[PDB]
């Protein structure tokens, strides 16, 4: 069985914040963007796929109704058909 | 039959004496004599008697066959198509029959709109596919495909339950007859009737032919646009359990492709109850099919979890113990449902409350089952997402099962499997211990398990998502000055510097991160991170 | 400020006495004295006394331009950078720049993670897009463009908003750009604030972008995939009209791709809400969005049909009259609610129930619009499927307005067949297909009897007949559809045989479309019953093969 | 504007009864063959599209609100020789 990742689909992409020019901003620079990062929703684990193909075993077909009774089968007509048939006749 | 019996042995003597002459006739091309022949010999074929001296002889059938791809008198091509049927009900009649080359002549009868010439020609070409040998592979050169997907339009089901059998047969271990079948408008003429019989037989019948070709790339996009998943979905319920499994069978197969189909809100709804189903087969089939639906699909995400889809697969796992066809499935299903979707956070919770990490982490000890593994560890992560089950993580000793997966995969790895690359477990294994190293408790015993020289060297791998989960485990172990300090003497101090240029803004901050605390009771990495133009 | 006026003139000639000393110094070969300089300017630049005597230095401005685009040092990158965003507040200062180089070096500062920078940067190219004339060209030869795409991850929104103008001033009327955007994941991000800002002046601008966007066949699917319908229907109920605008606009000129389209059930619901404005702008977009989505859509139908979609679109229309933008798309929305899913009957009578009936069969009568009056037909034709309206449809009196337009585009089609040219102002509408409509919309009709009567006193068996002689078998269907329900009365079907209808018919037996082949029978049955002294024709339609 | 018809193609054709011998029982047969025809999705009308592509008109934006967030040059004096011109020229005695 073939097994295969699927990287999300249409998540929100963690926006972080542009870096600062002053050293005091720094920390609060990092942690605004930490919070991003732990968020990110496209970062896995991703959810998987499992391509199953099962074919079956080649079951036979048990039993299925049919399209199709014992009546009279005299061949009177054979009688009635001129030259060629006269043979079926005398048998 | 007991008047048949009396006179049997002068019927069958009667009847052979006469096959020269009926032959004869047969043959003789004018077709008011052939007609009137085959007329006779129609009725010779209704007895038995008569019927096994006509299968016989070979020239009686080969005349009988030739006339029939021949004459467009339906009172003939009706009278020869009617003698075949009747002997194609024994053995030596069918492989006459095959000899005589009447596969294609039976063929050209898919054509006629007539009942009884369809209905005999039929009933023929299914006895040769159900016993004849060599019959399959000479109906698809007769290109008789072409001719029965165009009679699933015919408002009879039990002629229905024949014509889907013989495409059931014919495309059955073959590749091209599948193929073949899609571009004749198989699927939706199969899928159709599954959503206007209630016929039992031709349902049953139908939903084999559909199994068959589920398994084929091509037509599995074919079936599911159709309305495949909900048409077969209605039949999840049934009173027939043939019917029930087949139909399962083609959703869990049809199952990688419907990831973004429309309302299926009540096949999901039974397929959760199915996993309470003390079928093996069919409990398997629905875990499978779940584990599918739910992949990058937060709808049926929250679906699933809003139908106790969660306390379901727990109590799945519960049930199959070792069995990794059913386990593997329902964790990947669990994983998707903790992550991604308005209830994500709920899924996630209950998963406790409903005593899924004792089950689920034990997993993690499957032998020859990486798969499971795999899936297992991204499941963990998601759980460790939720503060409340650090914990309980914790108790059930994931931290340290973790990082021995991980040194193991980082040796394998550092030196150069079911489709598994031991790359994705160091990711995997990291990843996880990324995110339960947010508990302190759970820091102390990462810590404890001397890991941070390992991680550090990870930081140097090529493999982005391995930086990233690197560098943030580092980055939230570095929180504590003891652990701190080890991470400074472990020389890491140099490799997050080169870190801070990541275009993966993520694992730069992680970078960044380190290196701020790792000079805390310890400027000149300030400077490095705002005097830079670039 | 007022001690800046006092001064104004000594600052004024201050600065203009220390331009020799400032640029020489700017030109320095030593980049420590050089960052020196560009502080000092920087300084002197935010003052209107100082500026104005910068900026009238060509030479100077040139320097500070030069240093941009050459200087690797972040401090003296944030001075220059300063110094022209101070200088693009004005004609005379833009010109300078544009003139110097600038737009490149900008454009090259676009790559620092650094904010002041970026800010800087950002704006001035904003001031030279909208005010400087050739700057558009110019950004986009300094491939600007593929430098402000990855700055939408910024996460400062009165930043995105001068970055997403920026791209709609590059990108409107420009094939080019677009594709650009789109190369380096335009849709994607654009779409992403779209749903996460809530800031208007930022959802406006990006607004107004995904609008340049959405008219490129390239852009459209890419906007759709990444949510756009949804992240665009989203702010159809902000109480800001520039940006309810903006989304309906964009949201029509993706409909057409968004057919497939899921979790649309809000969007949808919204739309409908919206046919029962005033503005001619919003129920125009509206209208012609929902007809779009409802396009071979069985669920985003049903949703629509079950939310008062049928009764908004008739008011929609009853208040449109004879504007067309409106009624076309409004009758076609309505034809697809009419038939193949679900609560179609459903919408067949709430049609009636709104007393549609009446206006759209008015639309028949639309003197120069084909379009909707082959859309009308349709509809027409669907709601006849409906029993129930069948009398008010009598009553309106569609029947002899269906024929006029048939006698004419059967006409007119012969005609234009006779002399091999092609009918004139005619909007892709083909005088065949009205045939075929109003004959099938006919065929319905002649479903009741009183209907029939008018159907044949009209004389339009001679014409039905000479319709199964047609090429076009979506015709031999109807034609011999609607004579087959004509044929079910014996007077009007000794008529039909009168016309040597039998013979055309037996053609249609051996069909390759069974519905055609089934009503050619049942004709052929029903005129030889009345006519039985009638058995020869069921032979023909037994003894047969293939 | 573009005009675009689209055929149903998720419809399925509808069913006929196969065709008897009897002429007796063709009577039923047209009677129950029409029933179907009569419910023929795959028959026209057609959904239809509408393309549009309404670009706008050219609208400039101008009501962007600014990004923008001491007073000495006294330092020049101490920056040395090369700016001694501009030290006694702004800041400075």
């Amino acid at each position: 069985v073939t097994r295969n990742d699927v990287a999300p689909t249409l998540m929100s992409v963690p926006q972080y914040r542009p870096r600062p020019a002053n050293p005091d901003e720094i920390g609060n620079f990092i942690d605004e963007n930490l919070k991003a990062a732990d968020s990110d929703p496209t970062a896995p684990p991703y959810d998987s796929l499992l391509v199953f193909d099962y074919e079956g075993s080649g079951s036979e077909a048990a039993s299925l109704s049919s399209l199709n009774s014992d009546q009279d089968q005299d061949y009177d007509y054979l009688n009635e058909w001129g030259n060629r048939f006269k043979k079926l006749a005398d048998m | 039959a007991i008047v048949h019996l009396i006179n049997y042995q002068d019927d069958a003597e009667l009847a052979t004496r006469a096959l020269p002459e009926l032959t004869k006739l047969l043959n003789d091309e004018d077709p008011v004599v052939v007609t009137k022949a085959a007329m006779i010999v129609n009725q010779l074929s209704k007895k038995e008697a008569s019927r096994r001296a006509l299968m016989g002889s070979p020239q009686l059938v080969a005349a009988v066959v030739r006339t029939m791809q021949n004459t467009s008198d339906l009172d003939t091509a009706r009278c020869t198509t009617s003698i075949l049927h009747n002997l194609s009900h024994h053995r030596e009649g069918l492989l006459a029959i095959f000899k005589s080359g009447g596969i294609p002549a039976l063929v050209r009868m898919l054509s006629s709109p007539v009942e009884s010439v369809l209905f005999y020609a039929i009933t023929t070409l299914h006895n040769l596919l159900l016993y004849q040998e060599g019959a399959k592979m000479a109906v698809r050169l007769a290109d008789g495909l072409q001719k029965m997907v165009p009679l699933l339009n015919k408002n009879n089901p039990k002629f229905l339950a024949i014509t889907t059998d013989c495409l059931q047969l014919l495309a059955y271990g073959n590749q091209e007859s599948k193929l073949i079948i899609l571009a004749n408008g198989g699927p939706q003429a199969l899928v159709q009737i599954m959503r206007n019989y209630s016929y039992e037989k031709l349902l049953w019948t139908t939903s084999r032919v559909l199994k068959v070709l589920s398994v084929c790339p091509s037509n599995k996009p074919a079936i599911v646009e159709a309305g495949g998943m909900q048409a077969l979905g209605k039949h999840l319920t049934s009173n027939s359990p043939r019917l029930v499994q087949n139909c399962l069978w083609t959703l869990r197969n049809l199952s990688d492709v419907a990831t973004k189909q429309e309302g299926l809100e009540s096949v999901l709804k039974i397929l959760v109850n199915q996993l309470s189903v003390d079928d093996v087969n069919v409990l398997t089939c629905a875990t499978g099919t779940l584990s599918n639906l739910t992949c990058n699909n937060s709808k049926n995400k929250t679906l699933v979890t809003q139908n106790s889809g969660v306390e379901a697969l727990i109590h799945a796992i519960l049930r199959a113990g070792d069995k990794d066809d059913i386990t593997e499935p329902a964790v990947c299903a669990l994983r998707h449902l903790t992550s991604r979707h308005p209830e994500a956070e709920m899924a996630q919770n209950s998963v406790r409350l409903n005593y899924g990490i004792p089950a689920i982490v034990k997993l993690l000890n499957q032998p020859n089952q990486w798969p499971l593994v795999k899936a297992t560890i991204g499941l963990i992560r998601n759980l460790a997402l939720c503060p409340a089950n650090h914990a309980p993580l914790q108790e059930a000793a994931v931290i340290p099962r973790l990082v021995q997966l991980l040194v193991k995969a980082h040796q394998d790895a550092q030196r150069h499997t079911d489709g598994v690359r031991m790359e994705e477990i160091v990711e995997g294994c990291t990843g996880a211990l990324h995110i339960l190293a947010r508990d302190p408790m759970n820091r102390m015993e990462i810590f404890r398990l001397n890991t941070i020289p390992l991680f550090v060297q990870l930081l140097y791998s090529s493999v982005e998502n391995i930086q990233r989960v690197a560098a943030g485990v580092l980055c939230e172990l570095a929180q504590d000055k003891e652990a701190a300090d080890a991470i400074d003497a472990e020389g890491a101090s140099a490799p997050l510097m080169e870190l801070l240029h990541s275009r993966n803004e993520g694992t730069a901050t992680y970078a960044a991160a380190v290196l701020f605390r790792i000079s805390e009771d310890k400027k000149r990495v300030s400077v490095e991170l705002t005097n830079s133009l670039f």
